[PDB]
């Protein structure tokens, strides 16, 4: 068996809801490793999207390389990870068992639903070009946690008129601001650093920086199913989004967001 | 002079009767009803993609009060042509009705005239009357309403959980409109789509089959017309079977309390 | 001017508006002595909404704005109905709305004070304008329904949501009817029609001779409807003959509500 990557779940969804939270691309590269797999989805370099599920969350997982890559259309590995419904019940589990064999090979995925089995054939592709945004915290002016659960609201009923959102993270007050500038409208939302919500507050400098509002648009997705989410900007102006999902068995992946700034 | 009136009493035949409205309104943009002294069938012949959909109810299983008299002693049958979602719309608030009454009409043209009584704590309840606009079809047409023969079934298997054929069928459409299905005479029936990018292939085994080499008998269909067929059943039926007529047709035959649906998906191209 | 709200009264001014833009596409705006007057009108002129808050509908009412000012304005529905778009988010979140404007000010501000010290603050653009009005007697109608809102709703039920025209007439026996309208044609494609008969004993108030009849738009007749069930409050409609308007009201003890819409000829 020189299968460069196998790796099994007694829960698909231990991986299908990881990957939702960023499939805003019809395509993505996986990169596997002995320390789990990176799924990466970017939209020209302006956003990048990944997504991390730690070997430790696997019950089989293992890697025959020092790393593997493959490029795969998402949609269709998201379409045969949910093969059985999405609105499964208590108790009832699909299984995964997924197979690689190297280079030129497509991604083999095995289910099982009661007994049911479903077998998808995805042809991989060449990996391309994927984007570099080194987030170094040394380069982080700015950094902040939220607790996901009461923004979800908010963040929905953000003018999706205006075609920016410009944030502003500072010491001073407002201490976190996300505003819009759509049709005859200004409109403003404010986070006091002392907020029950605000667990994580580390401004040292006033900055403020915009954004094109539908390139940050997806990234709600990801907001949806995590606990906690750490917004940071660096030097220059590109924003950083960090979400800590936990998924059913209690562990913990994170997904990150990636934007550069609009000028 | 061709009459039909008909009436309902009962709560649960009330709700039977519409569930069956709401099934064919899935089934069908268009059905044909056929109204018999002891029948009620509803019958969908559009042939392309010539798929054929034969519903059949007991009239005594639903109404009380029933009465027709067809076009001639000799052929004492009518065949009404009507828009399924227009006989759901009238059982809409049926779920609070104490009785229902459907009767052939010609106040402003010829409809099916549906008045739902709902259920009231005094004398007067009120009544919500519905006008299906119906259009009579010609004795010379009823032969292309004729329910299709049954060829013998290479394979006859019992099928499995619909809802989860459901969903698959549902997500494998997403990927491509071409399904192969196959079954054996061991219980196996496997759901089947390829494409040059993807494959995917569903395994349902312990099926059983009816009484009376393990090869398989498969045809290729148009996925989006057993979405169709699944989408329309509401609950998992008592008999479900599959009769596969390899490289020819799929025929599903369906018997949910006393109602029989016969569905036919002729194989592509 | 500045109008303050809290509890329940925040989720209701919302309904209010969702109710409005139903009707018109420009939201009037009027601070008067007795209570925060809203209107709309129809794109046609064929349809007249108004909502009129009491005084202490407000935790905070001031009508009267510091400087050269006796405030009229006009507002895109679309700009304040966003405000309050999610009444979701409002019944949970939302705690305190706070709707103000200054003499020197160009936009109107709308800040809703939300949990957690969270804050959101909307600044709308308007338009001063002139009142909008409506010509309109409920006195001088001749007939007359009272029902609750919960019954009419129910009453509306077996339509389409679709359904853009109803007739509304009263048959023998003091019996309500509701029928669906349409146009066109000896032409094919007739449509199914439907009728609901009410029992006299449905509505708390009618005086209207057997035979009337209305017809009038449905869709605009459910945007009070809908704002008037919630609420559990009764419903009146004041009617003359085809060609005169209809006119659907609801009284709360802080609010009072209008909708006056035309019939055909
Ligand atoms: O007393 C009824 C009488 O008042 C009028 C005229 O003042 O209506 C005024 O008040 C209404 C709200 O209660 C406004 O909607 C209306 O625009 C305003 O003129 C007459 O219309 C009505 O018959």
């Amino acid at each position: 068996d020189q299968y460069s990557l196998v790796a099994s779940l007694d829960n698909v969804r231990n991986l299908s809801t990881i990957l939702k939270a960023i499939h805003f691309r019809e395509h993505a590269t996986c990169f596997a490793t002995k320390n789990g797999i990176k799924v990466t989805v970017e939209n020209a370099k302006c956003v990048q999207a990944n997504a991390f599920i730690q070997a430790g969350i696997f019950q089989e997982f293992k890697v025959q390389e020092e790393s593997v890559t493959f490029r795969i259309n998402l949609t269709v590995l998201l379409d045969c990870l949910s093969i059985f419904g999405s609105s499964p019940m208590p108790g009832t589990l699909t299984a995964l068992r997924m197979c690689y064999q190297g280079y030129g090979y497509p991604l083999m995925l095995f289910l099982e639903e009661g007994g049911v089995v479903t077998v998808c054939k995805i042809n991989t592709q060449e990996p391309e070009e994927t984007l570099d945004f080194d987030f170094c915290s040394t380069n982080v002016i700015n950094k902040i946690i939220l607790q996901s659960e009461g923004l979800r609201e908010a963040f929905s009923e953000l003018d999706m008129t205006s075609e920016v959102l410009q944030i502003t993270m500072s010491p001073d007050k407002p201490y976190f601001r996300l505003s819009t500038f759509g049709n005859a409208g200004s409109s403003h939302l404010d986070y006091p650093k002392d907020s029950d919500l605000m667990e994580a507050f580390h401004c040292n400098q006033t900055q403020v920086n915009r954004y094109k509002i539908s390139l940050l648009k997806p990234s709600t997705k990801a907001l949806v199913l995590s606990c906690k989410v750490s917004i940071r900007t660096d030097n220059r102006g590109f924003l950083s989004l960090q979400y800590m999902i936990r998924n059913e068995d209690g562990q913990i992946c994170f997904v990150e967001y990636y934007c550069c700034p609009d000028e | 002079h061709m009459k039909f009136r008909a009436k309902i009493v009962d709560g649960a035949c009330l709700n039977h009767f519409t569930r069956i409205s709401n099934m064919i309104a899935k089934l069908a943009k268009t059905c044909t009803l056929r109204i018999s002294p002891d029948k009620l069938n509803f019958i969908l012949c559009d042939k392309l993609g010539g798929v054929s959909m034969w519903c059949e109810l007991e009239q005594e299983n639903f109404f009380n009060e029933f009465q027709m008299e067809g076009v001639s002693a000799e052929n004492n049958e009518i065949y009404l042509e009507l828009t399924s979602e227009n006989l759901s719309r009238a059982l809409k608030t049926a779920q609070n009705a104490r009785a229902l009454k459907i009767k052939l009409t010609n106040k402003h043209f010829p409809c099916l005239t549906v008045s739902v009584e709902l259920l009231s704590m005094s004398s007067s309840s009120r009544i919500v009357t519905h006008d299906i606009p119906i259009k009579v079809i010609p004795r010379k047409l009823w032969k292309d309403l004729q329910e299709p023969v049954v060829p013998d079934p290479d394979v006859s298997i019992y099928l499995p959980v619909l809802k989860t054929m459901k969903s698959v069928v549902e997500k494998m459409k997403n990927i491509s409109n071409h399904l192969v299905i196959e079954a054996n005479l061991d219980g196996e029936l496997n759901l089947k789509i390829e494409t040059e990018l993807v494959c995917v292939t569903t395994h349902f085994k312990d099926l059983g089959n009816p009484p009376l080499v393990e090869h398989m008998a498969e045809v290729h269909i148009d996925i989006r017309k057993l979405l169709q067929f699944l989408a329309g059943q509401q609950v998992n039926p008592t008999k479900a079977l599959c009769n596969i007529v390899n490289n020819k047709m799929v025929h599903f035959d369906l018997l949910h309390e006393d109602v029989s649906l016969q569905y036919f998906i002729p194989a592509l191209s | 001017m500045k109008c303050l709200v809290t509890g329940g009264n925040v989720k209701v001014l919302g309904k209010a508006v969702h109710s409005l833009s139903r009707i018109g596409d420009e939201l009037y705006l009027e601070p008067l002595e007795d209570g925060l007057s809203l209107r709309t009108v129809n794109s046609s002129r064929s349809a007249y909404a108004c909502f009129l808050f009491a005084p202490l509908f407000f935790q905070q009412y001031q009508a009267a704005t510091p400087g050269q000012d006796l405030l009229r304005c006009k507002i895109l529905m679309k700009s304040f109905l966003s405000v309050f778009r999610s009444l979701a988010m409002l019944e949970k979140t939302v705690e305190k709305c706070c709707i103000s404007l200054n003499g020197r000010s160009s936009r109107l501000v709308v800040q809703l004070h939300c949990k957690f010290g969270v804050r959101k603050t909307h600044n709308l653009s308007f338009q001063d304008c002139e009142s909008l009005q409506a010509v309109f007697d409920p006195a001088s109608c001749p007939h007359m329904l009272r029902a609750p809102a919960r019954v009419l709703g129910e009453a509306v039920l077996p339509f389409s949501p679709a359904l853009a025209e109803v007739t509304l007439g009263i048959g023998r026996g003091r019996r309500v009817i509701l029928r669906s309208y349409h146009e066109e044609a000896d032409s094919t494609a007739k449509a199914m029609v439907t009728e609901m008969c009410l029992g006299e004993e449905d509505f708390q108030q009618l005086q209207a001779q057997e035979g009337v009849a209305i017809t009038f738009c449905l869709k605009e007749f459910r945007g009070l409807l809908s704002f008037a069930e919630s609420a559990n409050l009764n419903l009146s409609i004041h009617f003359d003959a085809p060609g005169r308007p209809a006119i659907f009201t609801i009284k709360d003890s802080l609010l009072d509500g209008h909708f006056v819409l035309a019939t055909l000829s």
